[PDB]
């Protein structure tokens, strides 16, 4: 029925309203301190010496 | 009837309205000031060769050595990247394989397609000869992707607007996700195994909880369809592609888009996506048969992985960080470094 | 992506109308352009389509001659035009869009369940 | 590791041996889609070639293996799963004339729409017009109409190649030759030699559907080999 | 002077033949993508022509040393030597006509066991009626470098097999333009001028046309065949500009 699935719809939306946020400031802080922390351990970042990969 | 629809329309716009107010800074304004990268020159330094037809999905291993890779012959092949050899070999009764998975304990891959089932393998057979362990079925619709989260559940999407998860051992469905009006593309499961993101056929992206079998937030920005997705590696945002020739990155928390990567050469749809281990670099495969190296916290491109010879149809990177892997539709797959 | 119809009402047979159609959210010059209508207890059937600059156009062949199709992407926004309505012209009219931006081929439009397709507005005659 | 070593070696070779036995019978299989209108009396021409989401259907013409998918089981959103078979010999394309809300109309956007599709540009596509003889009897109990839902109808004048069979009306033969060219008239728009469109009247219980594909294929073969030396 | 101009016709010939060859047969296994059985076949037809080229001006350096060994057998050898160069050369055009002719004959074949009889009916073949020839010359005619004619119930050897092959490819020539018409006409003058010219080169059907004037067209134009074959298969064709196009994009990086 149309009347349920507009139903469904209206209560989807207000359950996805009542959501905790946060600023994106903060996500944006966290990924890069998350980036920089690992920034040295990737190879695919910084070549490794041809020993160590095993592709050589 | 009416009346729901102004109410629906009400509180998108009160979402909307919310979404604004927690943007106050664009991800680049942030990470205005990070140095780049440079320029990533990767350089081929394998290649795999014994699939007959073009290579629709391939997955990796958890030892970061061995993969599995599934090619529109029917064919399941696992190959040792170190050395090349081919280990085992699988012929699938549906030949349009569309996916494939490999187990986390190393001893079940998974496959669907276009009949609709799921079947799962066994590697560690007391014969040794690999062969129908379970058949999962109960979809309406191609299967597009799958994913394992131990040796007894497995997740699935379908061509048939829902996601659902089983239960290997007894062969029923354990919850049924719902929602999308388009079909399901892909999905990843969370670094926790907690959460799980898919994205549609019509341009929005859904975040699940697992257990509750419920929906948790709805993303939207994109075009057009969705045809990738991946967390990043700390969990607390994700990443697509879509066919308006654009990617982008949504955080669970901010609830928005942080940023989108575009550029006017590129007129063609992505496929694929994944991130690499630090986090720092993304990656993506084109229909103009060129992957490409985003700068993920500056949106530059950094490089470009030039060398198939046709429209590039999966990707994958191992867990350690070691090699990067490609499947097109060349039939050739390629380990990057 | 959003696509919301208006300018309809209710005409004698034969008048003549404009309908309008709104839309935001994308860049309208690179995708075509749509017009699909619904009738009682019939499926979707095709009307006309424009090209991304209007170029090309083309119109189903009992509309021929009769209705007018003109997209201002400045304006973004689409325009039929309605002149000898015939009672069979009772109906629902949805503005719809092509999934794919630059491509010529144009899929699904008319499916039971097309994602950017318009709630659509109402003409009776 | 020696042992290892020689014993890895030793199945990648007995896996390489089987491989390319596999190889040596994919090459000698067609793969052809057979698409067409749910009304469009499609399952009657299955079940001719005969005597879940996907069937497959397996014959030979003079020792060829075909290789014959029926689609079901899937949705009406076609522009996804579509792009599985951009590598297939030729995708039949059954149609209904008597179809003429109507759905001609639909099926004139739908081969429009696979023969502008980029994934498609090389996929050569067979033609089929299933509904002859409905055409034939709704044409002559004057319940044709065609020109109200085609403006141009009235001022066709058939092709001078016309080969009727016997006992053709000649004003049966006109319509029918009618709902052919406009097909074709897109079918030789953007064409450029790459993929091309074989036009076909067949009625749904015809013994030689499976010859008509069967020398397309050939047709089809034969022609991307010579593109390969240059010789077209 | 005649002789003269006809030399200083196809010694050039025979060596911007080879000239193009070289670089043709380098480019064609340089990239793998062009992998394919067609390529291998022309690759082998490219190495006929180099090693009739390197035959043909060996005669003429020893030629040229003398006149500057004819009792010894090497002379004898180096005759015998450029006769299977030509053998081989003209089956392996044979060869490239037959590969058309079966793939256009839209029948199933063995990928690998089909390629290895080609092979051997290229390379091998020649040694059947060649050795036959020196041995009969050598019990009865072993002087002169075997370059006398005194009998030609030991020319005919040579003569006939030769002349079988070329018959074959122009029966092959006229089937595929047989074909090509009929495709051409179920959809063009000059269309099918330009696609009867290129196939002439391949199949090397001219030898049926011709056979001083006629030994000019006959040497000026064979020791160019070499250079044409190259262009049309090598050069021009779109698959290879193109993966030029592509390479040079990529090296622009």
């Amino acid at each position: 029925a149309s009347i349920a699935q507009a139903r469904k719809l209206v209560e989807q939306l207000k359950m996805e309203a009542n959501i905790d946020r946060i600023k994106v400031s903060k996500a944006a802080a966290d990924l890069m301190a998350y980036c920089e922390a690992h920034a040295k351990e990737d190879p695919l970042l910084t070549p490794v010496p041809a020993s160590e990969n095993p592709f050589r | 009837l009416d009346q729901l629809r102004q109410e629906a329309e009400q509180l998108k716009n009160q979402i909307r309205d919310a979404r604004k107010a927690c943007a106050d800074a664009t991800l680049s304004q942030i990470t205005n000031n990070i140095d780049p990268v440079g320029r990533i020159q990767m350089r081929t330094r394998r290649t795999l060769r014994g699939h007959l037809a073009k290579i629709y999905a391939m997955h990796w291993g958890t030892d970061s050595r061995l993969l599995v890779s599934a090619s529109q012959d029917g064919k399941l092949i696992i190959w040792d990247s170190y050395t090349t050899n081919k280990v085992h070999a699988i012929p699938l009764r549906s030949s349009w394989v569309m996916t494939c998975a490999y187990a986390p304990s190393g001893n079940y891959v998974a496959c669907g397609g276009l009949d609709n089932i799921c079947s799962i393998y066994n590697l560690k057979t007391r014969e040794g000869n690999v062969r129908v362990s379970r058949e999962l079925a109960g979809h309406t619709g191609y299967l597009s992707c799958c994913r394992f989260l131990d040796d007894n559940q497995i997740v699935t999407s379908s061509g048939d607007t829902t996601c659902a998860l089983w239960d290997i051992e007894t062969g029923q469905q354990t919850t049924t996700f719902t929602g999308h009006t388009g079909d399901v593309m892909s999905l990843s499961l969370a670094p926790d195994t907690r959460l799980f993101v898919s994205g549609a056929c019509d341009a929005s992206a859904k975040l699940w909880d697992v257990r509750e079998g419920m929906c948790r937030q709805t993303f939207t920005g994109h075009e057009s369809d969705i045809n990738a997705i991946c967390f990043f590696p700390n969990g607390n945002a994700f990443a697509t592609g879509s066919d308006d020739a654009t990617c982008r990155l949504f955080d669970l928390r901010a609830d928005q888009e942080l940023m989108t990567y575009s550029h006017d050469n590129i007129i063609c749809g992505i496929t694929s996506v994944s991130f690499s281990k630090s986090g720092r670099l993304l990656l993506a495969g084109y229909d103009d048969f060129n992957c490409n190296v985003w700068d993920a916290l500056k949106a530059d491109r950094a490089g470009v992985l030039a060398g198939h010879d046709n429209r590039v149809s999966c990707l994958g990177v191992t867990d350690d960080g070691m090699a990067v892997a490609t499947g097109s539709w060349d039939s050739f797959l390629k380990i990057w470094n | 992506v959003q696509l919301q119809e208006s300018g309809g009402g209710l005409v004698q047979p034969g008048g003549s109308l404009r309908l309008s159609c709104a839309a935001s959210g994308f860049t309208f010059s690179n995708y075509k352009m749509n017009w699909v209508r619904q009738a009682p207890g019939k499926g979707l059937e095709w009307v006309s389509d424009i090209s991304q600059s209007g170029a090309s156009i083309s119109y189903t062949g009992s509309v021929k001659g009769r209705f007018t199709i003109s997209r201002d992407n400045a304006k973004n926004t689409l325009y039929l035009q309605m002149n000898s309505l015939k009672p069979e012209d009772t109906a629902v009219y949805y503005c719809a869009r092509c999934p794919a931006p630059f491509t010529r081929d144009c899929f699904d439009v008319t499916s039971t369940t097309y994602a950017y397709r318009g709630q659509g507005t109402q003409v009776t005659v | 590791q020696r042992n290892e070593e020689k014993a890895q070696r030793e199945a990648n070779k007995k896996i390489e041996k089987q491989l390319q036995k596999d190889k040596q019978v994919y090459r000698a299989t067609h793969r052809l889609l057979l698409l067409g209108a749910g009304e469009s009396g499609k399952n009657t021409i299955v079940k001719q070639m005969r005597i879940s989401g996907i069937f497959e259907t397996k014959f030979q013409v003079d020792k060829v293996n075909f290789h014959m998918f029926d689609v079901g089981a899937q949705r009406d959103e076609r522009r996804k799963w579509i792009q599985c078979f951009n590598d297939v010999t030729a995708i039949i394309f059954v149609v209904a004339s008597s179809s003429y809300t109507n759905r001609l109309q639909a099926a004139l956007k739908l081969f429009d729409s696979i023969w502008n599709n980029k994934w498609l540009r090389d996929t050569s596509v067979i033609l089929f017009l299933n509904k002859q003889d409905l055409l034939a009897e709704k044409v002559l109990a004057g319940k044709s109409k065609i020109e109200d839902y085609f403006p141009e109808f009235a001022r066709y004048t058939t092709p001078e190649d016309a080969t009727p069979e016997p006992g053709e009306d000649p004003r049966v033969t006109r319509a029918k030759y009618f709902i052919r060219d406009e097909f074709l008239r897109i079918s030789t728009a953007s064409g450029d030699g790459r993929h091309y469109c074989y036009p076909h009247f067949t009625c749904a219980v015809d013994t030689e559907n499976i010859r008509r594909v069967f020398n397309d294929c050939r047709d089809i073969i034969q022609r991307m080999h010579l593109r390969q030396y240059e010789l077209l | 002077e005649q002789l003269l101009f006809l030399y200083i016709i196809y010694t050039v010939g025979y060596a911007l033949s080879f000239s193009a060859l070289v670089i043709a047969s380098a480019i064609l296994l340089g990239f793998r993508h062009l992998h394919c059985t067609r390529n291998y076949i022309h690759l082998n037809l490219f190495a006929s022509f180099i090693l009739r080229a390197l035959s043909v001006f060996i005669k003429d350096a020893a030629l040229k040393w003398m006149y500057s060994y004819q009792d010894s057998l090497s002379c004898r050898l180096v005759f015998l030597l450029m006769q299977y160069c030509v053998a081989a050369n003209y089956y392996w055009l044979l060869v490239e006509g037959v590969y058309l002719y079966t793939l256009l004959a839209f029948s199933v074949f063995s990928e690998q066991w089909i390629f290895r009889l080609y092979v051997s009916i290229g390379w091998g073949v020649p040694l059947l009626f060649v050795v036959p020839w020196g041995i009969v010359k050598y019990l009865y005619e072993d002087e002169g470098c075997w370059t006398r004619n005194s009998n030609m119930n030991y020319w005919l050897i040579i003569r006939l097999p030769i002349l079988f092959a070329i018959g074959v490819n122009f029966l092959i020539f006229v089937r595929v333009i047989c074909i090509v018409v009929s495709k051409l006409k179920a959809n063009i003058k000059c269309r099918l001028a330009k696609s009867t010219l290129t196939l002439i080169p391949l199949l090397g059907t001219h030898e049926v046309i011709f056979a001083f004037i006629k030994l000019f067209t006959e040497l000026s134009f064979t020791s160019f065949q070499g250079l044409m074959v190259a262009i049309l298969y090598c050069f021009v064709n779109n698959e290879v500009q193109l993966e030029f196009r592509k390479s040079w994009e990529r090296w622009r990086l």
